[PDB]
């Protein structure tokens, strides 16, 4: 949250980068450190290799190098998932009477709907386009 | 800025020589704006291309514009190290004693980065070296919080 | 949209782009999902997507109202608006691979040169790109350029005097300007995060910064502009990496007519001229790209090698195999024919379209050849008696399929890819008929 | 047993214990591997010109070779026989005690002054009403040379003077720990002590080392050469 | 609730009088970010990106997660209505469409020109049964293998069903021209017939495996896409 | 710890349960949240499934919802090992 | 084999009685003695 590129690069994404060792059938690993606050760390591995094991030991080498990145990147958490965006579809959930923000919406999809369609028979993975909801506490800085 | 304007901007930055001179004969504005207050001489002096810079005072840019915090092209020029930038802006009438809405001149910044010639060339050119920042420091104060006894030795 | 433009401004192109697919191409157009925010070069406040989604391939007839049509139209059209980079794309094949045409390079600070110096490389190697346009063509950096920020230096003396923390201070500017995950809380059964941040007109301009008060130690409120002092610089709003080290991805095609190997030999031979501690390296496709080449001569070597040993254990003879093996042309030039005519591309589709009639050619004609052979074998025929009287019994079959197929395939006669497979199998069927007689004769003559 | 699975059970088993280990062991870095116990190669580096100490020697591999070659499909463990550089804050207790400063202070001081901060942007999401600019917000940066460690600002006095950290220590790049020293036929030098990978092929992952040391070459600086003091792929290689 | 959150106590003054987090902060429900405006026709948008599970149906998931978000529909708020920008459902059906259409085609055409030549219908039902055989026998073959039944598959398994025509053409032509030359039995005319060709019929086997195998053993995402036509290819005219 | 059984399924057992979407022959998945603070999810896999992959593929799902539990959670750290339900056999230790 | 070791012990009476932290005590004797790891900085563009 509120992290520049710069720093994003010098305390995440150099602190995984290291740690990214003794990982099997690994070719490459590009990484991008943005202004929005975000990093992301694609390791590519050799075709026929189980994506499986390949996802675990780059997860298990992040588990032990969790304790070097920052504090709130460690209460943030970091995420660890297989890449192929080959989507079966997507479902576009709109509000046409204008009584919701996108917000208002992103909640009850993720409330709702979301759970249901990833129980759904033959459902691999479920993806939510914006975040539920979350208590925005705007501080006045003259009444401070 | 106009449409040339803009054209312009990205052309003092990039450093593209033969491309600034088609737009000074196509009468781009020479002191057309960035977001922070920026002209083309400010990107050129910042980013160090001479040719631009020289090319840009030939057709009557403003020498002493001040982004929206008050920094000149000769603050940009002289804290980044580019000495014949600094020569031909102070020829060319540049304010040596110009402070920012920090009150730091470009002595402060020269002296801060440890740019020698450059300090000499400015304190030719009539800097004031007992000029303070917003906090009271003298250039002088900036070399011996540094510890660099040759820029000190300068700056009395 | 250009360095340091807001989110209000980039809807409005958004909003404009959306207008346009709405009115101009109502007949083609079903909905337009604009995303303000996201990119597939960068993201930030600057940046947008329109994922537009189109009818029915009934309700759009003819190439005019196809993609690659609309496509052109509209990038036309966006071409007007004043302070925007903005054009359409169809999308790729396979969404998994990517753009999948062209090639994908690496530029490596090898020796920490830093961010400001790979950005000068990078600039020497694209100038140089675009002196060969007969070689190179849409040389770009997949990236975001750098931008304007606004520095700010805390004077460790002054709130050392004052009696304020730089924890108190930091803490302040960032979770107020910033905004700051605190922990979470359960709205209706579900936990969801709680973040403190300014409210927006706090956190806007740098004269919003003197507003901020941090308390010291003693109990005076501290004001945020007695401590602080501010200047413009410039700093990348997204920085790569490739393999550890800092790297700037490049993207390009090969010019029309040059193929995508020779485009990749020249952006080496460039590369080589770079400043010292300035390497590169093949990414993506032109790493996939680059592993095929290398196995092709190996897998043709293999197929023909298999293809000879296997008819030479068939006809017990080391000579007969090349009457059939020479039939593999006239199977191949129908197909190229039609392709060239109507205007159809050599994809993998085409390919494997090839080589199902090369196989079936290279059928007929193994039975000509084997129906032939047999006679002068068994029946102690001549060379030309025995050529004639195979050809003869292996017409009617061959026409037999050879119609079967031109009837199966005409309904097509969409009516583009109709004539593809159709010409193929015409040329094949015709000359294979009349040339295979030709190239058992003329073989066993000879050896 | 499958060695990837063997791995991934004790890990899971590690990381339930984790959080109980002291606070300083986490930040060292806890590693699980599985290898031989012994080398399969050593890759010495040795400086012909003398431009370079067993400290430079030692600190170039650590930051601009040993990563890569730790990425390497078949290398289970790469042993640095030397060590990295550090920020080496090197304490005078004389000058401590002279201001009335504690080894707590310096270590007060270093984390205040040497922070990486998120200050976030100017006109950032979400906006006012007709915004004009949208810029990141550039704060504190991690220090980069020992002349920035040099003027941390520990105190300042009651009539006015300043007590740096320079003042009350030597500070110097030096290694993250001084024990192990290298040499080369008399000559310093340090070098990569690779273990072949549980499984793995000894003679593909030699090549794919010599293959990633190559594109490192061109690179090096000033007479920085690479010297093979112990390999065991030759001997396979050529009795075969 | 916000409510809550409002009552927050932040302070107590000297008086006794109250100071709340409300007091200092407006407070309410949003989004945990706001660098993304989403809109589908100029109206507030989200939406759920779905993947299909490992060796499940494209078809049945699709109508599946339909039938779902159709009884979703009583519980939605005033103004909700899903949508579907993106569906790769279309194109699986259209390629399955193509294959069944290709083989009624295919078994309609060769009845047709079977009976113009040999102009008898008992001769005609031989390929109607041979060629439906091996196209159920192939999919067996591509399930063992362990494949799926997708675009490159099944417009591979297009090109197939004209080899499988030719294999049931060729056997039955030569045992009535065999009759018609000879004036032999059903049973001995086969048997010479077979004779003649069973030879030729291996060795066609065989180059067109030296054909379509080697092709499979292309490396990376080109030899992914090559495996697909050459496994359907292959298995398709070696069980014909 | 020290945290009722309604307090745990929300803030953990959910969070896990609804990331454990889409496994290889994952037949049926019984869980529970108790006063004591524990959570157990317990996921039974197709018979004739490979075990060491079943475990595998939960520990990379389970990775999804690390990030969004508690803190304390984390703290106290999450197991992913394969279980049986029946003891074998009680060995007793009496003092006589 | 065994070796000398140093062994010093803290007086807590003395300690809590002149007002010295405990763990001001430990960190000046594990700092100084062992060597304390504070955090990261940028050395020529790599975190050490
Ligand atoms: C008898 C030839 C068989 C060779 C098998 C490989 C065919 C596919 C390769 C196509 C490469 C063309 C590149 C333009
Ligand atoms: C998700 C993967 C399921 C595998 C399905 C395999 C079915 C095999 C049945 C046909 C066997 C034919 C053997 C020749
Ligand atoms: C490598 C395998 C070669 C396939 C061709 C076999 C054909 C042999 C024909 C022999 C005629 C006599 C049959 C008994
Ligand atoms: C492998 C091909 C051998 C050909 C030999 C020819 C004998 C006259």
């Amino acid at each position: 949250p509120g992290a520049d590129a710069k720093t994003v690069q010098d305390t995440v994404t150099q602190v995984i980068e290291q740690n990214m060792n003794g990982i099997d059938n690994l070719m490459y690993m590009s990484s991008n450190s943005d202004s929005t606050g975000t990093v992301q760390i694609t390791l590519t591995f050799e075709s026929g290799t189980d994506a499986d094991i390949a996802q675990v030991q780059v997860q298990n080498k992040l588990q032990l190098a969790m304790p070097l990145l920052p504090q709130e990147v460690q209460q943030q958490g970091v995420s660890v998932e297989k890449s192929s965006s080959s989507f079966l579809m997507v479902v576009g959930v709109i509000n046409t009477d204008g009584t919701m923000t996108q917000e208002d919406i992103s909640d009850y999809v993720a409330a709702n709907m979301k759970d249901a369609i990833s129980r759904t028979s033959g459902v691999g993975d479920v993806q939510l386009f914006g975040s539920q909801y979350a208590m925005r506490i705007w501080m006045n800085p003259n009444e401070l | 800025g106009s449409d040339l304007g803009k054209k312009l901007l990205e052309a003092a930055r990039a450093g593209r020589d033969d491309e600034v001179r088609i737009l000074m004969a196509n009468g781009a504005d020479v002191n057309a704006a960035d977001v922070v207050g920026w002209t083309p001489l400010h990107l050129a002096a910042y980013w160090g291309h001479l040719e631009i810079v020289e090319v840009l005072l030939k057709n009557g840019a403003d020498v002493n514009a001040y982004d929206t915090l008050g920094s000149t092209p000769l603050h940009l020029a002289a804290h980044f190290g580019h000495l014949e930038i600094v020569e031909v802006l102070l020829k060319n009438g540049a304010d040596v004693n110009a402070k920012d809405d920090n009150g730091i001149t470009p002595l402060h910044l020269a002296a801060n980065r440890g740019h020698l010639e450059i300090v000499e060339v400015l304190l030719k050119y009539g800097a004031d070296v007992n000029a303070q920042d917003k906090f009271g420091k003298t250039a002088f104060d900036i070399s011996i919080n540094n510890g660099n006894e040759d820029l000190a030795e300068i700056l009395q | 949209l250009p360095a340091g433009a807001t989110q209000e401004r980039t809807q409005k192109v958004l909003n404009e782009v959306t207008h346009y697919y709405l009115t101009k191409e109502k007949n083609n157009v079903e909905s337009v999902f604009a995303v303000n925010g996201f990119g597939f070069a960068g993201r930030g406040q600057n940046t947008g997507i329109a994922f537009v989604s189109l009818k029915d391939w009934a309700d759009r007839p003819g190439e005019e109202n196809k993609v690659e049509a609309i496509t052109m139209r509209a990038t036309r059209a966006f071409s007007q608006i004043k302070d925007a980079m903005v054009f359409a794309f169809n999308l790729p094949a396979i969404v998994e691979l990517g753009t999948a045409t062209g090639f994908d390079f690496e530029l490596i600070d090898q020796a920490g040169l830093g961010h400001e110096k790979l950005t000068q490389a990078r600039n020497q190697l694209l100038a140089e790109a675009a002196k060969h346009p007969d070689m190179l063509t849409s040389v770009r950096p997949n990236g975001l350029e750098d931008t304007p920020q606004f520095k700010i230096d805390i004077d460790q003396e002054k709130a050392q005097a004052l009696g304020v923390s730089i924890n108190d201070i930091n803490t302040t500017l960032g979770a107020a300007w910033g905004g700051s995950y605190v922990n979470d809380f359960i709205d209706r059964g579900r936990v969801k995060k709680v973040y403190v941040m300014s409210e927006a007109k706090y956190r806007m301009l740098p004269d919003d910064i003197g507003d901020w008060y941090v308390r010291a130690a003693d109990g005076q409120m501290v004001p945020f502009s007695a401590f602080s002092s501010s200047r413009w610089e410039y700093g990348s709003p997204r920085l790569e990496r490739y393999n550890g080290l800092p790297s700037m991805e490049i993207l390009g095609q090969a010019a029309p007519g040059k193929s995508t190997g020779e485009a990749m030999e020249l952006m080496e031979q460039l590369a080589s001229k770079l400043p010292t501690g300035v390497g590169y390296d093949w990414t993506g496709m032109s790493y996939q790209e680059r592993l095929s080449g290398n196995q092709a001569p190996s897998l043709y070597a293999i197929s023909l090698i298999v293809v000879f040993l296997c008819l030479a254990a068939l006809y017990e003879s080391w000579s007969i195999p090349f009457s059939v093996m020479l039939v593999v042309p006239l199977g191949v030039i129908g197909a190229l024919l039609a392709a060239t005519f109507r205007g159809l591309t050599n994809d993998v589709y085409f390919q494997v379209g090839l080589l199902t009639t090369i196989g079936l050619s290279a059928k007929n004609a193994i039975l000509i050849v084997e129906f032939a052979k047999d006679l002068m074998d068994k029946e102690g025929k001549g060379l030309i008696e025995a050529t004639l009287d195979a050809v003869r019994m292996r017409l009617r079959p061959i026409l037999m399929t050879s119609l079967a197929f031109i009837l199966g395939v005409m309904p097509l006669v969409q009516n583009a890819v109709g004539t593809g497979v159709m010409g193929g199998m015409v040329t094949a069927t015709v000359l294979a008929i009349f040339f295979v007689p030709v190239f058992f004769v003329v073989v066993r003559r000879r050896f | 047993t499958d060695a990837d699975i063997a791995q991934v059970q004790v890990q899971n088993k590690l990381q339930l214990a984790m959080p109980l280990l002291p606070q300083e062991v986490q930040q060292q870095g806890v590693s699980v591997e599985k290898s031989s116990s012994s080398f399969l190669m050593v890759v010495g580096v040795i400086n012909t010109d003398g431009t370079m100490t067993q400290e430079d020697i030692s600190d170039y591999v650590a930051a601009n070779m040993k990563d890569a070659i730790s990425r390497t499909s078949g290398v289970g463990d790469v042993q640095l026989f030397g060590s990295q550089y550090a920020m080496r804050i090197w304490m005078n207790p004389n000058e401590l005690n002279k201001f009335q400063l504690t080894p707590v202070d310096v270590i007060t001081a270093i984390k205040a002054q040497n922070a990486q901060v998120a200050a976030g942007q100017l006109g950032g999401t979400p906006p006012v009403k007709g915004q004009q600019l949208n810029a990141s917000i550039i704060a504190q940066t991690r220090l980069t040379s020992t002349e920035e460690f040099g003027k941390i600002l520990l105190k300042v006095n009651q009539d006015g003077s300043r007590v740096l950290l320079r003042d009350v220590a030597k500070i110097e790049l030096g290694g993250e720990n001084y024990d192990i020293i290298a040499e080369f036929n008399g000559q310093p030098a340090s070098g990569l002590g690779i273990k072949l990978a549980t499984g793995a092929n000894a003679l593909d992952t030699a090549a794919a080392i010599r293959a990633e040391l190559a594109k490192m070459e061109p690179f090096f600086p000033s007479g920085l050469k690479i010297v093979y003091p112990y390999d065991t792929t030759p001997f396979v290689k050529i009795s075969i | 609730s916000t409510e809550e959150f409002g009552k927050i106590l932040l302070k107590v003054n000297q008086d006794g009088s109250r100071v709340l987090l409300r007091d200092v902060a407006k407070i309410e429900l949003g989004g945990e970010n706001y660098d993304i405006i989403a809109e589908f026709n100029g109206q507030p948008a989200s939406g759920l990106g779905i993947k299909l599970a490992t060796g499940a149906n494209a078809l049945d998931t699709a109508a599946a997660i339909r039938a779902e978000l159709a009884k979703m529909e009583p519980f939605f708020p005033s103004g909700l209505k899903i949508v579907y920008p993106y569906d790769t459902t279309p194109f699986v059906k259209i390629s399955i469409h193509e294959v069944v259409k290709t083989l009624v085609e295919a078994i309609i055409l060769v009845f047709l020109v079977m009976y113009l030549f040999l102009q008898n219908f008992r001769a005609t039902l031989i390929p109607t049964i041979a060629v439906p055989v091996v196209l159920l026998g192939t999919f067996a073959v591509l399930a063992a293998f362990g494949f799926s039944i997708n675009t490159l598959t099944m417009f591979g398994m297009v090109l197939a069903i004209g080899l499988l025509v030719d294999d049931a053409i060729v056997v039955v032509e030569n045992v009535e021209r065999v009759m018609a030359e000879e004036g032999l039995p059903p049973k001995e005319a086969t048997r010479k017939s077979m004779g003649q060709i069973q030879g030729a019929l291996v060795g066609i086997a065989m180059v067109l495996s030296a054909v379509f195998v080697p092709m499979a053993f292309f490396g990376g995402s080109t030899g992914a896409i090559y495996r697909q036509f050459s496994i359907t290819i292959v298995s398709a005219m070696a069980l014909s």
